[PDB]
RNA sequence: GGUGAAAUGCGCAGAUACCGGGAGGAACGCCGAUGGCGAAGGCAGCCACCUGGUCCACCCGUGACGCUGAGGCGCGAAAGCGUGGGGAGCAAACCGGAUUAGAUACCCGGGUAGUCCACGCCCUAAACGAUGCGCGCUAGGUCUCUGGGUCUCCUGGGGGCCGAAGCUAACGCGUUAAGCGCGCCGCCUGGGGAGUACGGCCGCAAGGCUGAAACUCAAAGGAAUUGACGGGGGCCCGCACAAGCGGUGGA
């Protein structure tokens, strides 16, 4: 799955000060890790519907943190939306 | 024919008949009858004075061949079940133990519809 | 009553999770290898979900019997 | 063997019962609980692995980012189709035997589909708490699963039963609301015709979704009450039956 450690990376490695546990950014990040970890899990498990659920509460949670951001500042979105390369 | 001490009693009490098979410490058929070969015709079969008859016809084959001790061993629940192992303690044969194993599946087999 | 004595108390005290502790957990079967009813055992609402994948284990290595024939006794 | 009783059926090419070995399929006994989890259909033998949801604690972080959702997208028991495997046991259709006035059934002995795996379809249901989804407020009592604490008790989240206030046609609901209010959704508008027809839409097909009218009837309904009634039960009595005596029916 994840641990401590690896997941502390993508933490630190985005946050705006240090220990912003969460801020939007860290949020917008720790499910793109979760949310990878999944499409792999399922690209193979295909008959796993049930965790295409959490995908998408997932799929979807990311997406309101986005317009979020899209809202409250523009440009710490356009460096999020970079940093983490998505859309598509 | 030969002579054995020890043998073991089988028993398998069905609704419609009562079977007793006996046999030696391995489990060799030395004689075995049910009710439907005293002379019971139909639903006659199951009756615990079928049962108890069985286990005579059965256990006088048995004592033709020297019969001196029994362990019993019983299949099933029926009528008159326990009617033939008490038809057996009374025929002249020391009962050593009596023992149950009734086929009990752990659920594989779906039955049939009568359930 | 069924009132002898539930088998929490005919003990020390002792891991659940111990698979090969035969001694203790052949008083958790039956004349039966039928893993004793929740009353016999007088195990709590965890234990006795504990003790079930246990002698489900402890079965499998043998050690303890997946079921018995009877004594009259 | 089978039944109310029996025959079809299997056995003197050796059946059943009985011991030892072997293959193969399907499910998972006891723990199994009024118990758990999940959005729903749904899920329990045991092991590991890849994962989803969720609760408790400390209140550390950003700082209203929140709710609901027409259409669109995905999941959806069972049967049903499609190509290919698999087929023990069960078992529509079907083959017989029995019952009955007749029995295309209830009962019995075989039997293909199929249930099983795959991969794509099918996309309905008494899919049911027949209660769409979030938040705020309103006596409590016991029970039960699961968390945290200074664990005689306090306090979170669940599943049940009884009850305040209040609602309700009544039943019953009752801090798991059918109580008191806010938001949004979908849905109803008299019974039959009818889940049909017309049209579009989806599927290979079986069919589904959306969904009327003409005409005809004064109803169709919902709970609830006193009875009557049951091849429903519980409890009493009469020469009602049995235990006994004597007759008719025949002359
Ligand atoms: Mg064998
Ligand atoms: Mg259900
Ligand atoms: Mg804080
Ligand atoms: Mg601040
Ligand atoms: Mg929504
Ligand atoms: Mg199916
Ligand atoms: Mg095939
Ligand atoms: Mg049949
Ligand atoms: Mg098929
Ligand atoms: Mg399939
Ligand atoms: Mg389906
Ligand atoms: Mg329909
Ligand atoms: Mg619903
Ligand atoms: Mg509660
Ligand atoms: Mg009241
Ligand atoms: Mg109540
Ligand atoms: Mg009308
Ligand atoms: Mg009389």
């Amino acid at each position: 799955p994840i641990t401590k450690e690896e997941k502390q990376k993508v933490i630190q490695e985005f946050a705006r000060f240090p220990g912003d546990t969460g801020s939007t950014e860290v949020q917008v990040a720790l499910l793109t890790l979760r949310i990878n970890r999944l499409s792999e899990h399922l690209k193979v498990h295909k008959k796993d519907h049930h965790s295409h659920r959490g995908l998408l509460m997932m799929v979807g949670q990311r997406r309101r943190l986005l317009r979020y951001l899209q809202r409250e500042d523009p440009e710490r979105y356009r460096a999020l939306i970079e940093k983490l390369g998505i859309r598509g | 024919k030969r002579q054995v001490a020890s043998g073991r009693a089988y028993i398998h009490a069905s609704y419609n008949n009562t079977i007793v098979t006996i046999t030696d410490p391995d489990g060799n058929p030395i004689t075995w009858s049910s009710g439907g070969v005293i002379g019971y015709k139909g639903s006659r079969k199951g009756t615990p004075y079928a049962a108890q008859l069985a286990a005579l016809d059965a256990a006088k084959k048995a004592m033709a061949y020297g019969m001196q001790s029994v362990d019993v061993i019983v299949r099933g629940t029926g009528a008159g079940r326990e009617q033939a192992i008490r038809a057996l303690q009374a025929s002249g044969l020391q009962v050593k133990s009596i023992v149950d194993d009734t086929p009990v599946p752990h659920n594989g087999c779906r039955p049939k519809k009568k359930f | 009553p069924s009132r002898k004595a539930k088998v929490k108390a005919t003990l020390g005290e002792f891991d659940l999770r111990d698979y090969r502790n035969v001694e203790v957990l052949k008083r958790f079967l039956s004349e039966t290898g039928k893993i004793l009813p929740r009353r016999r055992t007088g195990l709590s609402a965890k234990e006795q979900r504990i003790l079930a994948k246990t002698i489900k284990r402890a079965r499998i290595l043998g050690l303890l019997p997946f079921t018995e024939k009877l004594v009259r006794k």
